Parts: structure tokens; C-alpha cells; sequence
């Protein structure tokens, strides 16, 4: 009935939006000076071989110190290497099968994992005895976990399958503020280094912006045609960088309200699955489906190197934070840090 | 679901009945049901909030006793009205304090501070022995029986020993 | 009204609501925030050790 | 219900003479309108002036205990499905939540009883060893540990020098699933398979 | 009433006859508060006179055994955990601490259906190893002995030729509790982490 | 209150100290006396090599013959080895994790280990049969005790967390001799040859000598503003070194009720971790927390010797009762024996 | 007592009684106990074995 | 209680065949020897068995006497 009013207002409110960001859409500069700073060539070494792990690994997350990385595999194992020395500070094993996710806390007391059980397990990485002990497997998940970040240490966010990327308080376990309006399965999540805002990635190739505290998308970007890989947030909580299956990269700015700048190569049709900002943010590492992946100068829209050496996809980027090196989790079962 | 709405509005019915017990009567509720929900409180920890409200709760009820007797003990007889409603201040706090023994045994302790029977003590000796004009008034008529018994006339003995314990 | 594809006047109404503060969010032009984030990049390009190789006993993987 | 604050039912025949005020504790309960009068409710005894509950009382023990002091304790000899049975029927959601909880917490310790354990490999060079051995997860048992040879740093010292098995028993401890209808999920698992 | 030589507690509504001098062993209990007159009860069957209490009358069972028959043995077809929350109730902390006790004996006893172990490596010589190996820990569990191969004297008599793993059925995590982390405990595992 | 009163009464009482410290503060000879020879260069040689742990060694302790020391590594092992043939006499596998302390008896048939776990273990090193069992488990600390050494077979004490440590009567089970008064978490505990007076380090950094059968503390001594590590008296029971996280161990002397000596490097930066004295006392072993440790003079604060070749800092020394070796509990994983 | 701030005095006046014998005990010169370590070190500095070249047969550790 | 019974591997097929009535093996372990890569020389083998008793401390009804402390001590070093 009063739908017919619902959509045509709808309707014309994105052709407003059109209108502003067509509007707002200037010249990149960053392309037309790619005369200023360039960055040549970029040539790096793999300097530790951590190869503990015997199953593709999934996903990272450096740690608060860049020091102890927690690397999952989709068997049932973190590894919380020593990058420094190439040791294991843990191998933790998970009752959940086909984990893709794990999020270090910025405490390093806490760790999150995800796998296809729709349980968040999160497990204290010490107690008074020293073993490992689960804190609490956070149930509630209508799907299946994609992602997760902290936020607090007793506060995280997931995305989840079932258009649901809810907010849950630990100590409960309930999901305390239940984020709705994807139109797909959420993949990605990147929370901004502003803890105000974190952005889903969905399965509807649109990446939503949301506040944190309660539900209210920020906004709802949209330059991809395919599901959104990966998303990495900018060191300066204004843009991200989102990749996805297609062989385009794009970044969106939140000031300017769509896509800054793209990043695709006829060289490469395989869809970004990782991308990872520098500490400058000057470039932009980006992992492939192709069995070696590669760095974009993100501020040029060029390759500005290759980092080879895997015989499989690199399912997943890790950066140190505070840049020294990069961690490339491959599903060859190493990870490389490449200095 | 809202527990604190539910815990808030027990917790109201408990500070009518609290007030009720202190101002003394037999024909109030159960002392089982009381019992009953200060100790769940208490084990649940809603009675940290309780403990706000209830340390609150005893200051109220001085205010609105204390302030109330001083004035009847200032117009006539003051050691005897004194008396009598330090009575019955003592048998609240009491049956206060055998209500909930929980929160003394453990939070009461945990939080570093002192019973709360000895807190409404505390408070009763601001009000009275503390508090300029009542304290000199007290004095007052001690001295007046103490001089009469210096004189050598027998005196309300029994009325200086129940002031000299509330002081002690 | 549930049985209008079971009641999709809040999703709608949410739609709306959602794309309506999207205008009223700042409009700040891309030449201007490209030229923040290369004042950012360049700027912070020399301690960006991906781009400042440093010594071998100053980084972790070397020492 | 306006008359004797301790009200009398006669919940599956036993008269259980409770208080206004504990089943007034969550009016989401099929109770919390008893204690009040409302003219729908014509269900009564009149042979002991106390109203009908068709229910059995054996499960209404434990019901009444939480509803009464906000936690219940179930027997070892009662069944916990029984309780969560009699428990929605007065409709309360949290205790319903927590007996769920509790049923899954058990069933997850019986799965035991069915041949299911959860398996993992670690792997282990000489020096980390035992620091995984004794500061592992707690609740998992290990199984076996081969000693593989190396020439990638030959021999001992090597990460891939020894290959640490563990294992525990497979839980439902909050709830389990046998499959999930999103596709991308399996579009994952698919890739992830080869 | 309020004294009478023996009292019909109803405890779920169901009668306990006991004496007085039993219910006067602890003066904190809620029994001495029934014992002693001072009204300020109005809660009694309506038709007998009969003290009704709102508490659980099974767990009362253990309850009034121990306050009765000075030593508590818990029926083993209630849960120990019912019994410390009830005692809870008529507050007599030696019970309960003698309840804590047995709960973490129970635990320590019991507790490997969750399969709850402790784990070590030994590693020891060959010539050595049937020395502690026979004079192992009392209570502790052999789990596995593991060949480690070397280069020494032809690969043989190294001082490292075995690992010895040991297990243990108890579990240094709560049995109801434990040691609890501390800031500085936390400070001296991270120093150790390093 | 009587807060005010007490405080001043406590401040001229500690003043008074102060004076009677200073005023019979004289020349300390030693320095002055450097007319006797120095101890000139003497370094020892690793006889013996006790590679037989695989986790870091915490507590070393020999034993009261000087052949059975018993070390504790932090997995959670005892092993008392056979220091004159590198065979180890024993191996417990312990219940706690995270050891720290391990003493051995008088008698040499107990030996207590002490954990995060709150319990002092007290295992008999021969039972009937010829097993190794556990004597007690002494349950009731309020905090983890840091370090422990045996009054007698059935009295102890145990210096641990939260300020207390109380002689525990180990045929009962029950502590027995309170030891309060510490505002730290009392971490080292050091036996004087008398073993009538017994003096704590705490994280205070205040030396507390308590007389073990009164229970009050018999003197205070302060110097050191850094938590004190480890307290190594003087053979005779008149003196102790006393280290702390500064480089500089401190010669505390009970007769002038306050430090004699300094052992001080501004060309190191470690903190003093382990302190023994010779057969002698005359050689003040500095075990640093680096990776090696080094020996001063006691009696002139120049460089004995220095004993190097571990990867790893030495967490524990150890000097045998004839004073003809000494052990280096690292954190390498290995016990050497310097002869 | 508990109304002094809740039994803080009690602290303070063990301090104050801990404080008087301290002040009460023996106090010895720094020369006296330097000179007497040093006296028992010299006389015991033969029998400790890292001050003397031991010789390759009366020690268990190059036995 | 466990036990060491080393044991050549011509040998091994007895003893776990005379396998004692109440004791139950646990683990079996290869171990090389001087001889001709660790077989065939005098030994290959170790078996690890278990007995079960039931539990009582040691050292309750009995006192060691003191040469039996010098015996185990003699036998300790």
C-alpha cells in the first residue's frame, strides 16, 4: 500500500545522493602527481618462515606490540608465533572446524576465533595457571562468522552470516546491539582506528558504514559489483580500502562520500582477497587468488611491486603496527614475512 | 526483559517496608519475606545498589526520627524521651541488621567499611552527642542531677547509667 | 500490515530513514582529500620503514 | 486473585500455598495474572476454594524454586526437559534460556558416550615442546607424539622435527548444528578443499 | 508457635519436625530467628498454624541432617550445589564451608568427564629412565615414552635420548575455585613469556 | 584521629633510626683497606653441563650435602640432579605451573616447590617403597609464594604475595607463625646460617629481618628504591647482598643496621638477579639478568671475574656448602657448574 | 574500632612499637663489622676453592 | 606402579607372551644399540608395563631402618 510513496522517496534520495557525489567528484590528484615521491622499485626478502602451521591459514591479526601473531587454519589451530625468533608462544586447539577468523585483542590477553560452528570462542590467552582457558563461547550468531574485531576487551563486534553483525558483550554473552540491513551474508569487517565506526562488508557488494554504539548506518557505500573481500581501514579513520572478486581494489572516503580512487590492472584478473594499508598509507598491499601477490602505491594507482614466493593463494595480509614488515598467510601453509 | 526494573521495584516495596520495620510494628509483613529478598539480592549483587540505597535509607530515617524526639526532648523531660526512642532506634537497627546478615558478612567487608549497625550508630552520634545544642543540653541536665546527687539527695540513677552506656 | 510481504514497511521505512543522512554528511571534494591523504603519506613517508629500509639491529627481523 | 497473599493452587493436585509477591517476580508469567483477579479465568476447584493448574507438580518443584529465589536447582534424578517443558507453559523466558544452557551442557557431557572426538595436530620443534605440553587448553587430552626426521635443520631442533596429537570429546555445550544453508559458506568450504 | 517443644517447619509446604535445641546450634541461622519471640511473622498455614517457609524442602532434607546429626552426607541423587545454596539460606557458614570442601573433593575425585588433565614431558637418559620411571609420581599416570634420535657417541647414550610425558587426573583450574589472577602474577608470566 | 599523632610519633622514630644509622656510619674500611691484595683474576670453567631441561630454570637450591642440588624449571619440573656425574637422582612432574622456588631440607629427604597455584608442595624425596611422593600439599596462601626455605621438617616459611610470610607447621598443615607487615608482595626470603633471623625482599624494596620466633620485624633496612630480587646472606649471619632491578647490589651489614657496601656498574643496565657468596663470602657473585652473570670482591667492589656462555639470562645462582663450585640456573635451559 | 578510618591506627601503632627496639638494639661502627668480614674472609680464603687453582684430582668435578 | 623391561627383539615375543597375571603393558619403544645400526646386538627394545594398587600412603606401618638408609643412599649417588 504506502510502499509506492516508500520506494519513489527512496528512489529519489539516492538520485540525490547521485547528484551530491557526482557533485563532490573532483580531479584526483594523487594520480595526476605521480610525478611527486615515487616509490621505484620495492624489493623485499622473507626473513622468517614460520611454518608450523600444515593447513591453509585463514586469517591474522599482529598483535598491540607487533610481536605475537595469531595466524588461524581452517583445521582447528591458532599459532601465536614469536615473529622475532619463529617460535610458537602457542598452538592452541579449537573444537570448531573451518575457522576463518581470528582477532587479537589490544590487550593481548584475550583472542577471538570463528569458524563454521556460529560460535565465537573466545579464549584468555592466560590465566593464573598458564593454560589456555576459553573465556567464553559467545553463541548467538544466526550464521556463520566471516570476522571479528575487539573493540573492549569485554565488548566485540562479529560479522556473521544471516545479515547480522551485532555487537555483544562478553561477560553475557549476549549480542548487546544487533546491526541490521545488509542484504547478504556480512564477510568483512574493518573497524576504524577511531573506534567510533566499523564497516561491513556484505555479500550485496556494499560496504556499511556503522556507528558503534547503536544501530544507525554511517553510510553505504557502493563501487563494487561483486562481495567484498576484505576491507582495510586507514591509519587516519577518514577512508578504506576494499577489495573484493573482482580484479578492482577501491577506495572509499568518507569525507568525499564515494570511491577516492581505483585500483585494477589488466595484469591481473584475480579478485583482491586482502588488502592492508602501510604505516605511512602511502602503499597498499594487496593478496591475490594468484599464487604471489603484489603492491599498489596507493596514492599512484600503480603496481609498485610484486612479492613472490608462494605456490598458493594469499588468503590473507597481515601488517606490523607500527610497519616493519608484512606477514603473507597463504593457504600453502607458511607464512613469510617479507622485510 | 528489564531484572533492574523488576530489582528496582522490589527494592521500593523494601524501602517502605524497611521504614515501616524501623518505625516499629508488629502488624507489618513477614519477616520471611524480607529475609528472602535481601538475601537473594545480596547473592544476585543487585544489594551493592541495595547497600546505596539502604546506608540512604538509615540516614532518611534518623532525619526523619531523630530531628522529630529532639524536639519533644528539648520540651520537657529530655533524658526520658531520649530514652525511649534510643529504644526503639536500637530495635530497628537491630531487626535491620537480622534481616540481611549477608551483606554484613561479606560486602560490608569487602567494601572496607564498617557495619552498618555501627554506621547507623554513627550517624545517631552526629545527630545527638556530636551536634552542639542536644550535646549541651545532655550535659546539662547530667550536671543538674550530678550537683543534686553531690548535695546528697537520691537521684535518677538509672537514667544517667543509660546515658553513660549511649556514650560509651 | 504483515501480509504485504510480511510487513516491509520497516525495512523500507529503515531504507529511507538510512538514506536520507547521507546527503546531510559532509561533501568535501576529492581533489582537496587526496591532497590530505598525500600531505598525510608523504609526511609520514620517512617513518614508514617499507619506505625507509632501516638497520639491521633497529628492526626485529634482522636482529 | 485479590484475597490470602498466600495464595493456594493446586498445581497438578498438590497445594502449593505461595506468595503473591514471588510469582509477581516476572509478570511474563502465566501466574503473575493469577495473582491478579481478571474475568476470562474460570478455572477453579471448588472442593478447596483453590484454582486449576493442569500441570504436573513433579516438574512445577524446580519452577517454583527459581521463580521463588531467582535460581533453581534441578535433582539428579529429575529430568531438566521436564522442567523446560513445565517452565514455558508459565512463560518465562530467562529461566527457559538458562535451562537450555543446562540441557545442552549436558547433553554436550553424553555425546561422550557416542564414539565422537575432536582431533588436532600441532607441530613441535625440541625447545617449544613442553611448553605447549603443559600450557594447553584445558579440557583436551593428549595422544600421541612422532618424532619425524629432518634435513631442512637436520634432525633434532627443526619445527617440523615432531608432530604432537590431541584431542577431546565432541560437545554441544551451547548449542550444535549439522548445517548452515549460506552459500558462500560453502562456496568457501569448496575453495578451501582444494 | 513461636516456642513449642517440637516445630512442623513447612519447608515447601511439607512438615519437618524438629526440635528446638537443634535448631539453637547457630545463632545466625534463621531457625534461631523462628526460635526466639519477637513477632514479626505473619506467614503460617491459615488453617493449622504451621510455619510456612518458602524454601526448597528436598535440599532441606541434607540441611536439617547436618544441623541434627552434627555430619553432613548428601543423598547421591541431589546435587551438592542445591545444598550450599540452600544452607545459604538459614546461614550456617560451617556447613558451608564443609560444602565447599566436599565439592572440591568431588571435583578433584571427579571431574574427567569434562576430561580435565595435567600434562609434563620428563625428558630423561636412557640409562636413568627406569629409575624415575618405577620411582614416577604416586598419582600421576605414564602417557607416553618418545625416542629422540641424535648425532652422540654413534647417535646413542646422549644425554637426552627420551622424552617421558606424564599426565595427571586432577587440574589445577577451579574445583568451585582456585587461585585467582593478580596484577603482579600477570606481571611475573609476561617477564617469563620473554 | 589518632592517625596524626601515631605519624609523627612513627616519622621521629625513623629519624631517630636515621641518626643512630649515621652517627655510627664510619669508614668502611674496605675500600679503604685495598692494601690487602685483590682478588685478582680468577675464572672458573664449566665442569659440568646439566642439560636436562627443556623449559626455562626458575629456582636452583643445592642441596645440604652439596651433591643433590634440586632446580625447578617452569614448565612445572623438579629435577635433583647428581651434580658429580650429570644423572639426575629425580624428576617430579609437578601439579603447579609457573614454579619459582624450590628448597631443599635439612635433612635432605624433603624438598618444597612453590608455584602460582598458591600451594607449597612438599614432596618426599624417599618414601618406604622408594617413589617419590608428596609429604604435604600446605594450602591457605592468600597470594603465589615467591620463595621458601625449610626452619625444620615440619616448620617453614614462605615468602609470598600480598605481604605475608608465615611460618607453616608442615605435620599439622596450617600456617603457624605470622609474618605480616610487608607492603609488598614479598618475593625474596633469605636464611641467615643462624636461621634465627631470616630477611625478605619485597616489592617495597625493604630488606625486613624478622626474628623467626617472636615474629616482628627485628630490623628494617632500606637503600634500595626498586623491588628487591634476591637476598644472599653472609656465611656468618652478620651481613647479606641484596639485589634489586638496579645494577647496584647492596652489602647490608645487621651490626650497623644498614648497607656497608656498593657492587655498581654504570656500563650495565641489568638488573641484579641473583646474589651468592663464596665458602668464603669474599667473591660476590652478581648473577645479571641479561644472559651471564658476573663475581665482585666483597670486600673491594672490583671485577672478580665474570661467568659467561649462556644464550639466556641466569635466573637463579648457586654455590655449593664447601663453597668449591658454583651453578648457574639460566634461563637457557641449562644448570652449568662452574668449578 | 572502626570508626578512626576503619582501622588504620592499628598499623600505625605497630610501626611506632616495631620502631622502639630498633632503636633500642646494639649499634655497631661500620669500621668493626667492615674489619670483621674481612678477618673471616682472609682466614677462610684458602679453604674456598674459586680463590685457589684447584688442582686436576681432590674435586668431583674433574673426577 | 610402571616398570623398564628392556629386551632384545629375539627375546620380545616372551616376556609379553609371560606377560605376569594382574600387570598390563602400556607402551613398547625401539632403541638402537652399539651394534649394527641398534638390532641384533643385545637389545631393541623397551616395555614399558603397569600394574594398579590399591591406594595407601607409603611409609605408614613401616619406619626404613638405617642400613636401609645407607643402602638406598649408596645406591642413589
Amino acid at each position: 500500500s504506502e510502499l509506492d510513496q516508500l520506494r519513489q522517496e527512496a528512489e529519489q534520495l539516492k538520485n540525490q545522493i547521485r547528484d551530491a557525489r557526482k557533485a563532490c567528484a573532483d580531479a584526483t590528484l594523487s594520480q595526476i602527481t605521480n610525478n611527486i615521491d615515487p616509490v621505484g622499485r620495492i624489493q623485499m626478502r622473507t626473513r622468517r618462515t614460520l611454518r608450523g602451521h600444515l593447513a591453509k591459514i585463514y586469517a591474522m591479526h599482529w598483535g598491540t606490540d607487533s610481536r605475537l601473531l595469531v595466524s588461524a587454519s581452517q583445521d582447528g589451530k591458532l599459532i601465536i608465533w614469536d615473529s622475532y625468533t619463529t617460535n610458537k608462544v602457542h598452538a592452541i586447539p579449537l573444537r570448531s572446524s573451518w575457522v576463518m577468523t581470528c582477532a587479537y585483542a589490544p590487550s593481548g590477553n584475550y583472542v577471538a576465533c570463528g569458524g563454521l560452528d556460529n560460535i565465537c570462542s573466545i579464549y584468555n590467552l592466560k590465566t593464573r595457571e598458564g593454560n589456555v582457558r576459553v573465556s567464553r563461547e559467545l553463541a548467538g550468531h544466526t550464521g556463520y562468522l566471516s570476522c571479528c574485531r575487539f573493540l573492549d576487551d569485554n565488548q566485540i563486534v562479529t560479522s556473521s552470516g544471516d545479515t547480522t553483525c551485532a555487537l555483544w558483550d562478553i561477560e553475557t554473552g549476549q549480542q548487546t546491539t544487533t546491526f541490521t540491513g545488509h542484504t547478504g551474508d556480512v564477510m568483512s569487517l574493518s573497524l576504524a582506528p577511531d573506534t567510533r565506526l566499523f564497516v561491513s562488508g556484505a555479500c550485496d557488494a556494499s560496504a556499511k558504514l556503522w556507528d558503534v554504539r547503536e544501530g544507525m548506518c554511517r553510510q553505504t557505500f557502493t563501487g563494487h559489483e561483486s562481495d567484498i573481500n576484505a576491507i582495510c581501514f586507514f591509519p587516519n579513520g577518514n577512508a578504506f580500502a576494499t577489495g573484493s572478486d573482482d580484479a578492482t581494489c577501491r577506495l572509499f572516503d568518507l569525507r568525499a562520500d564515494q570511491e577516492l580512487m581505483t585500483y585494477s590492472h589488466d595484469n591481473i584478473i584475480c579478485g583482491i582477497t586482502s588488502v592492508s594499508f602501510s604505516k605511512s598509507g602511502r602503499l597498499l598491499l594487496a593478496g591475490y587468488d594468484d599464487f604471489n601477490c603484489n603492491v599498489w602505491d596507493a596514492l599512484k594507482a600503480d603496481r609498485a611491486g610484486v612479492l613472490a614466493g608462494h605456490d598458493n593463494r594469499v588468503s590473507c595480509l597481515g601488517v606490523t603496527d607500527d610497519g616493519m614488515a608484512v606477514a603473507t598467510g597463504s593457504w600453502d601453509s607458511f607464512l613469510k614475512i617479507w622485510n | 526483559t528489564m531484572d533492574e526494573k523488576y530489582v528496582n521495584s522490589i527494592w521500593d516495596l523494601l524501602k517502605n517496608a524497611i521504614q515501616e520495620i524501623q518505625r516499629k510494628n508488629n502488624s507489618g509483613l513477614s519477616f520471611e519475606e524480607l529475609y528472602r529478598n535481601a538475601y537473594t539480592m545480596v547473592l544476585h549483587k543487585h544489594g551493592e545498589k541495595l547497600y546505596t540505597g539502604l546506608r540512604e535509607v538509615v540516614t532518611e530515617h534518623l532525619i526523619n526520627k531523630v530531628r522529630e524526639d529532639v524536639l519533644n526532648s528539648l520540651n520537657n523531660n529530655f533524658l526520658q524521651t531520649l530514652n525511649q526512642a534510643w529504644n526503639d532506634h536500637q530495635t530497628a537497627m537491630v531487626m535491620i541488621r537480622d534481616i540481611l546478615m549477608y551483606m554484613d558478612r561479606v560486602y560490608v567487608q569487602q567494601n572496607n567499611v564498617e557495619n552498618v549497625y555501627n554506621l547507623g550508630l554513627i550517624i545517631f552520634r552526629d545527630q545527638v552527642v556530636r551536634y552542639g545544642c542536644i550535646r549541651d543540653h545532655l550535659r546539662q541536665t547530667l550536671l543538674d542531677m550530678i550537683a543534686r546527687e553531690r548535695k546528697g539527695e537520691v537521684v535518677d540513677r538509672g537514667a544517667i547509667r543509660n546515658a553513660c552506656q549511649m556514650l560509651m | 500490515m504483515a501480509s504485504n510481504n510480511t510487513a516491509s514497511i520497516a525495512q523500507a521505512r529503515k531504507l529511507v530513514e538510512q538514506l536520507k543522512m547521507e546527503a546531510n554528511i559532509d561533501r568535501i571534494k576529492v581533489s582537496k582529500a587526496a591532497a590530505d591523504l598525500m600531505a598525510y603519506c608523504e609526511a609520514h613517508a620517512k617513518e614508514d620503514p617499507l619506505l625507509t629500509p632501516v638497520p639491521a639491529s633497529e628492526n626485529p627481523f634482522r636482529e | 486473585g485479590s484475597v490470602s497473599k498466600w495464595v493456594r493452587l493446586n498445581v497438578g493436585g498438590t497445594y502449593f500455598l505461595t506468595t503473591r509477591q514471588t510469582l509477581c517476580r516476572d509478570p511474563k508469567s502465566f501466574l503473575y495474572r493469577l495473582c491478579q483477579a481478571d474475568p476470562d479465568l474460570d478455572s477453579d476447584k471448588d472442593e478447596t476454594g483453590a484454582y486449576l493448574i493442569d500441570r504436573d507438580p513433579t516438574y512445577f518443584g524446580p519452577v517454583l524454586n527459581y521463580l521463588r529465589h531467582g535460581k533453581l536447582v534441578i535433582n539428579k534424578d529429575l529430568a531438566e526437559e521436564g522442567v523446560l517443558e513445565e517452565a514455558e507453559f508459565y512463560n518465562i523466558t530467562s529461566l527457559i534460556k538458562l535451562v537450555k544452557d543446562k540441557i545442552r551442557e549436558r547433553d554436550s557431557k553424553t555425546s561422550q558416550v557416542p564414539v565422537k572426538h575432536v582431533y588436532r595436530v600441532l607441530q613441535c620443534q625440541e625447545e617449544e615442546l613442553t611448553q605447549m605440553v603443559s600450557t594447553m587448553s584445558d579440557g583436551w587430552k593428549f595422544e600421541q607424539l612422532v618424532s619425524i626426521g629432518s634435513s631442512y635443520n637436520y634432525g633434532n631442533e627443526d619445527q617440523a622435527e615432531f608432530l604432537c596429537v590431541v584431542s577431546k570429546e565432541l560437545h554441544n555445550t551451547p548449542y550444535g548444528t549439522a548445517s548452515e544453508p549460506s552459500e558462500k559458506a560453502k562456496i568457501l568450504q569448496e575453495r578451501g578443499s582444494r
